[PDB]
This record gives structure tokens, sequence and C-alpha cells, in this order.
């Protein structure tokens, strides 16, 4: 079962996004389908649900008048509009597949950034360097960035922190790999960082200290 | 428009079990079997965890079980071991057609293997010194239980200092980074700066210099 999601990223208070999901591994025109919300301090809010045919369409409380939801069987899409969009509509949305009464399936979500600043791509700099090299993706926004290491081909010893806000109003992470020392010559380390918000890209190759 | 109730935390140890409830409204718990229960580890998708009340879908381990009476659901988990702190919600139809998700309890396992930080300091990198700005970079992993002191030293003066909150690696431990914002001739100027981080009664300390 996949559940790709899209859309998303910054938006001006006020403005409006549209999201989709495409769904694959299952009968997506069996199913009812939902869309949930979780803002970055709290819980876990349903948000919306379309059932089987899209003729019966349901909305939280705090969405309605707002948001509209609709669903494509033909190309196994889902999508939610969400409009008029406020501050704390920054959330990460989930398309969710319905069982029968629950959510067995979750997409991994998008981060939907309400707020009137403007978008800036990562600087991505080298930490050289059993050694531990890394990356320092530094003063971006909004979040996120995904970070992978030789094209997801490695994965050992990877651990991706989460970010810090600076009071600058810019995310800065850092992504650190332990290698073994003996392969500092040998080896090839490329750490791939996907920007979506801005569509930036940007692989570093870190090689051992001068 | 209001949540399924909660208990925000419970912390428990090793091998005990434990018993979350979830209190609501006859509109939901009350007159349906529509209980669900997720799990959410850190920076993942929520998963379903018990459907119908009481229902385990294959793959989810036995410890868990489900229940519920009059407008409150119970939701128990045996022999806690260290993979089982996460967080956990509550979830429900309600009639007129919404769902409705508790407030969230966070467990915490606490009778785990005690691990000392491993600490790895980076000096800012060339590259980010070409672009007239320094960032040292303090990567903290390992350690158990979660909580850390990260201090900064200049030579041996105490000091634009960000820190994350610990996370989940999370195997059996945490990790942390701190970062230490430097004008590149402040860098230039003192002969040496920590990076001292305190857990439990141990501190480990960190050196770099220009």
């Amino acid at each position: 079962v996949q559940l790709v999601e899209s859309g998303g990223g910054l938006v001006q208070p006020g403005g409006s996004l549209r999201l989709s999901c495409a769904a694959s591994g299952f009968t997506f025109s069996t199913y009812g389908m939902s869309w949930v919300r979780q803002a970055p301090g709290k819980g876990l809010e349903w948000v919306s649900y379309i059932s089987i045919s899209g003729g019966s369409t349901y909305y939280t409380d705090s969405v309605k008048g707002r948001f509209t939801i609709s669903r494509d069987n033909s190309k196994n899409t889902l999508s939610l509009q969400i409009n008029s969009l406020r501050p704390e509509d920054t959330a990460v949305y989930y398309c969710a597949k319905e069982g029968w009464a629950y959510f067995d399936y979750w997409g991994q979500g998008v981060l939907v950034t309400v707020s009137g600043a403007s978008t800036k791509g990562p600087s991505v700099f080298p930490l050289a360097p059993t050694a531990a090299l890394g990356c320092l993706v530094k003063d971006y926004f909004p979040e996120p960035v995904t970070v992978s290491w030789n094209s997801g081909a490695l994965t050992s010893g990877v651990h991706t922190f989460p970010a810090v806000l600076q009071s600058s109003g810019l995310y800065s992470l850092s992504s650190v790999v332990t290698v073994p020392s003996s392969s500092l010559g040998t080896q090839t380390y490329i750490c791939n960082v996907n920007h979506k918000p801005s569509n930036t890209k940007v692989d570093k190759r870190v090689e051992p200290k001068s | 428009q209001s949540a399924l109730t909660q208990p925000p935390s419970v912390s428990k140890s090793l091998g005990q079990s434990v018993t979350i409830s979830c209190t609501g409204t006859n509109s939901d718990i009350g007159d349906y079997n529509g209980v669900s229960w997720y799990q959410q580890h850190s920076g993942t998708a929520p998963r379903l965890l018990i459907y119908d009340v009481s229902k385990r879908p294959s793959g989810v381990s036995d410890r868990f079980s489900g229940s519920k009476s009059g407008n409150t659901a119970s939701l128990t988990i045996s022999g806690l071991q260290a993979e089982d702190e996460a967080d956990y919600y509550c979830c429900s139809y309600r009639t007129g057609g919404t769902y409705i998700f508790g407030t969230g309890t966070r467990l915490t396992v606490l009778g785990q293997p005690k691990g000392a930080p491993s600490v790895t300091l980076f000096p800012p990198s060339s590259e980010e010194l070409q672009a007239n700005k320094a960032t040292l970079v303090c990567l903290i992993s390992d350690f158990y239980p979660g909580a850390v002191t990260v201090a900064w030293k200049a030579d041996s003066s105490p000091v634009g200092v960000e820190t994350t909150t610990p996370s989940k690696q999370s195997n059996n431990k945490y990790a942390a980074s701190s970062y230490l914002s430097l004008t590149p001739e402040q860098w230039k100027s003192h002969r040496s700066y920590s990076c001292q981080v305190t857990h439990e009664g141990s501190t480990v300390e960190k050196t770099v210099a220009p």
C-alpha cells in the first residue's frame, strides 16, 4: 500500500492550497478516505472524510466553510482544498485510508506552513572528519528538509537530527553518519538534501579535512 | 467539538503492565464499536494499533489489548518493552459522520539500561567561513535516559547557543545537537571553545581550537 502526498509548503495567511494524495496497492474506489492533521506542538485532529462514491462529505468543526475534500476514482487520487488559512492551520496533513470506521494506512504527510515570511533554500556545509562525517543544512524556511546519504544507499550510522529554530526566523539542522575510519580514502560520501518548499535540491560531497 | 480525553503522560517501567484511559460521550465511545487506537513514534506517521474497540491487526504485538465500558475506552499494554515508548491516540466515530481523536498520551518506559552520551564536536567548515560566518556543532548521541544539559565555553569562560530537545534514535537511546553561532573573527580570537554535556552525574566535555 502506498499513499503519496503532495502539495503544501508555504502560504500567506488568508491564502489557499490544494493537497493531493495518490493511492496504490489497494482498490481505491471501495474505501472511504480521510484527511487528518497535526500541528507541531499537539495531537491528531481528524479534518475531513469522503465516502466511497464521493456523494457524502464530512468536516471537522474548525475547518467548515474553508476546506473542500474531493476524490477521483479513475485516477486513484484524493484531494483537500484548504482556504482562508490562518497561522494555526500550520500542520502536517496526512491522508488516511479507511478500513471500517478506523484508519489502517496513513501517508507520511505534507507540512503546510502559514506565514507572512518568504521561502528560503538551505546552504549546505560539510562537517568533515570510527569517524563521523556530516552535513550542516543551514538557514532555510520553512520546514521541511529531508536528508539521504548516497541516494539512500547508505543506511547504517545515519542520524538526522531535528531542526533548530534560530532567533533569525530560519531553521538549521544536521545529519551525521558514523563510518569506519579505514574508508576515508576509498569510499565517497554524498549528502542529498531535499527542500521541496523551495524546489531546491542540493547534493554535497563530504571529504576529509585538509 | 471537544476531543476524547486521555492522560497526557504515563511513566512506567520495563516489564510492567499499563492501562491508558480515553473518555468520551454517548455519541462516540458509548453508542458505537467505532473505537480505534494509534501509536506514533517521533518523525513518523501514526500507525493503527487497535480497531473495533478490541481487535488487533496482524503484525501488532499481542501485548496490546483494547476494551470499553460506558463512555470510557481502555488501551492495555502488557510487559512494557522499550519500543512501546510512543504517543498513543484514542479515536472514535461520532454520530453525524465525523471522527474525533483523543488528546494524546505520551508513554515513557523508565527502567532501561543507562547509556552515557558520546559527544562529537565540529569546528566551522571552511566554506562557511568563506561565507563570512562561523558555526560550531556539538552532536550528542547514545545516551539513556533522555535528560541532558548543554553548556558552551570559550577557552574556559562560559558562553549564541541553540539546542535541540533530545529525540528518538531510538533503538534504546537519545540524541541532541547544540549549535554555537559565531562571527568568524570571534572564532579567530579565543584559543579554544568547548562543548559540555551534563547527563546524570557525569559530564562529558569536548574542545576544538582554530
